[PDB]
């Protein structure tokens, strides 16, 4: 009956361009229980009216988590033209969304640190002539089109990955470039929160 | 590391059937899974990348899917071209583990083996090492048991089996159990029996020969 | 259009060190990524290690990281694999392949590497003749003690193909192989028709025509 946040507290978290997503329906949550397990640094939210995020019922609660350094904390705002908001992670502009940046504490050992931070600095699709470039901008609450061709971790800074598409899909190529940002001493991650609404069920209320 | 549990290890199906091959990871791989088809004696052939994306020039019968942490390769309509061994691979984190593989073999109707026993040639008797060969010809499925009763009772350890692949015309198997002994030991006992048990046989069939008796 | 070709000795002495070179045709190794994958005869796949001709540093499997090294060549458009302190378990078919995220788009025809302490030796061919005959009879030829693989077997110089079953080899504890080839023929043709088995072992240049006599 209680929403299970356990997949976040185990193993290694993914990168920003291949984030892991957890959807919560028909359960009760305790956001203070979660944020107490991480040193919370910076965070932001947008939109209310019901109004809350830890004191309201919704039809669903979406939570994306990924390893992200606080060095590029400014690249997460929607008003930024950085590759993160352009090719990696864009959250919903219409629905009420939140965005939390925290660090994995030293007393939280179940989460093992990845080798380094990784993100997509450019994801574009080239046509049959191999000259026309089409930037594949990421949509809100979607993955990059180049996720199918990029490793779960960028191996070296300045790497290029390309794969020829099938003639049924249109032919051409899909090319993406990777960038690496060296790891910190404590794992820094970013959490993306979005809430939906429906007429049928509202079984996503806070635990009281 | 992350390790893969692919099941079933082998299955028997015919043309037109729908066959599903699953693959489970020890940890979340985040859709970074690939499928391969391996024909006998050839390199693996890529079929699907990123769990569900089809490779170029691969028929639409093959599809990829994910439910929970289970990754399934489903062939909608099986055909003669597809009977091979299929593997699943993860590339989420090093080292890259591979699936054990699933062997898709054409299924025949059950048929009991024709059992033949071959006494060692007299030219080999003077060589010091004899080799009694027992043959199980044209049977299905592959599972069968062979026992060696020398002069009455069971002798173990010195056996050597060798199974052929599925036949092209009748889709059957064939196996040989070779008993290697010292020449002096072979002249000691009189009767040598080869007893086989197969699900196509109501009772164990035994083929024997008396040593020296022409 | 990118192709691959393995080039290896095929036989490596036990204690010494094996070198395997991979030739890439139709593409530059100074881009993308490449890797090695081995497969022991009759089991699954083992990923050796990935590297880069573009960067290019490497990442290997911890199970073989202490015994694996890699060289890169730009002008010759190749790369080699160096595995030292090889054991009897290192007998496998080694593949080199291309990649972009961990999967493998293009593979090369795998090369076999067998490790065992023995020089080339010819086989000893023997007939396998029945003394009871009912409707259908079967006879064969034993090919014991030969090294190394492979060996070709024919019956009546290829004029007899139906019903012939040639079994795989069995690597005995003597470090030598041994197999048998069988054929089922009508019992009414045994008296008036001959049957010979033609053996050819090119590493030993052994060429035998053995008659199967009742």
């Amino acid at each position: 009956v209680e929403c299970d946040f356990s997949p976040l507290l185990s193993g290694t978290p993914p990168q920003v361009y291949n984030f892991k997503r957890l959807v919560f329906t028909n359960c009760n949550y305790n956001l203070t229980k979660l944020l107490s397990l991480f040193s919370v640094n910076d965070f932001t939210c947008s939109q209310i009216s019901p109004a809350a995020i830890a004191s309201n019922c919704y039809s669903s609660l979406i939570l994306d988590y990924f390893s992200y350094p606080l060095s590029m904390k400014s690249d997460l705002s929607v008003s930024s033209a950085g590759p993160i908001s352009q090719f990696n992670y864009k959250q919903s502009f219409s629905n009420p969304t939140c965005l939390i940046l925290a660090t994995v504490p030293h007393n939280l050992t179940t989460i093992t640190k990845p080798l380094k931070y990784s993100y997509i600095n450019k994801c574009s699709r080239f046509l049959s002539d191999d000259r026309t470039e089409v930037p594949q901008l990421v949509n809100a609450n979607q993955y990059s089109p180049c996720v199918s061709i990029v490793p779960s971790t960028v191996w070296e800074d300045g790497d290029y990955y390309r794969k020829q598409l099938s003639p049924l899909e249109g032919g051409g190529w899909l090319v993406a470039s990777g960038s690496t940002v060296a790891m910190t001493e404590q794992l820094q991650m970013g959490f993306g929160i979005t809430v939906q609404y429906g007429t049928d069920t509202n079984s996503v209320c806070p635990k009281l | 590391d992350i390790q893969m549990t692919q099941s079933p290890s082998s299955l028997s199906a015919s043309v037109g059937d729908r066959v599903t091959i699953t693959c489970r990871a020890s940890q979340d791989i985040n859709n970074y899974l690939s499928w391969y088809q391996q024909k006998p004696g050839k390199a693996p052939k890529p079929l699907i990348y990123y769990a569900s994306s089809l490779e170029t020039g691969v028929p639409s019968r093959f599809s990829g899917s994910r439910s929970g942490t289970d990754y399934t390769l489903t062939i909608s309509s099986l055909q003669l071209e597809d009977f091979a061994t299929y593997y699943c691979q993860q590339y989420n984190n090093s080292p890259y583990s591979f699936g054990q593989g699933t062997k898709v073999e054409i299924k025949r109707t059950v048929a009991a083996p024709s059992v033949f026993i071959f006494p060692p040639s007299e030219d080999q008797v003077k060589s010091g090492t004899v080799s009694v060969v027992c043959l199980l010809n044209n049977f299905y499925p592959r599972e069968a048991s062979v026992k060696w009763k020398v002069d009455g009772a069971l002798k173990t350890g010195n056996s050597q089996e060798s199974v052929t692949e599925q036949d092209s015309k009748d889709n059957t198997y064939s196996l040989s159990s070779t008993l290697t002994l010292s020449s002096t030991e072979y002249q000691s006992h009189k009767v040598y029996a080869c007893e086989v048990t197969h699900q196509g046989l109501s009772s164990p069939v035994t083929k024997s020969f008396n040593r020296g008796e022409c | 259009q990118v192709q691959l070709q393995e080039s290896g000795p095929g036989l490596v002495k036990p204690s010494e060190t094996l070198s395997l070179t991979c030739a890439v045709s139709g593409d530059s190794i100074s881009s993308n990524y490449w890797s090695w994958i081995r497969q022991p005869p009759g089991k699954g796949l083992e990923w050796i290690g990935r590297f880069s001709g573009s960067g290019g540093s490497t990442d290997f499997n911890p199970s073989l990281k202490s015994r694996v090294t890699i060289s890169t060549d730009t002008s010759k458009n190749q790369f080699s694999l160096n595995l030292r302190s090889v054991t009897a378990a290192d007998t496998a078919v080694y593949y080199c392949a291309k990649t972009y995220s961990g999967t493998f788009d293009y593979w090369g025809q795998g090369v076999l590497v067998t490790v065992s302490s023995a020089s080339t030796k010819g086989p000893s061919v023997f007939p396998l003749a029945p003394s009871t005959s009912e409707s259908t009879a079967a006879l064969g030829c034993l090919v014991k003690d030969y090294f190394p693989e492979p060996v070709t077997v024919s019956w009546n110089s290829g004029s007899l193909t139906s019903g012939v079953h040639t079994f795989p080899a069995v690597l005995q504890s003597s470090g030598l192989y041994s197999l048998s080839s069988v054929v089922t023929v009508p019992s009414s043709s045994l008296g008036t028709q001959t049957y010979v088995c033609n053996v050819n072992h090119k590493p030993s240049n052994t060429k035998v025509d053995k008659r199967v006599e009742i």
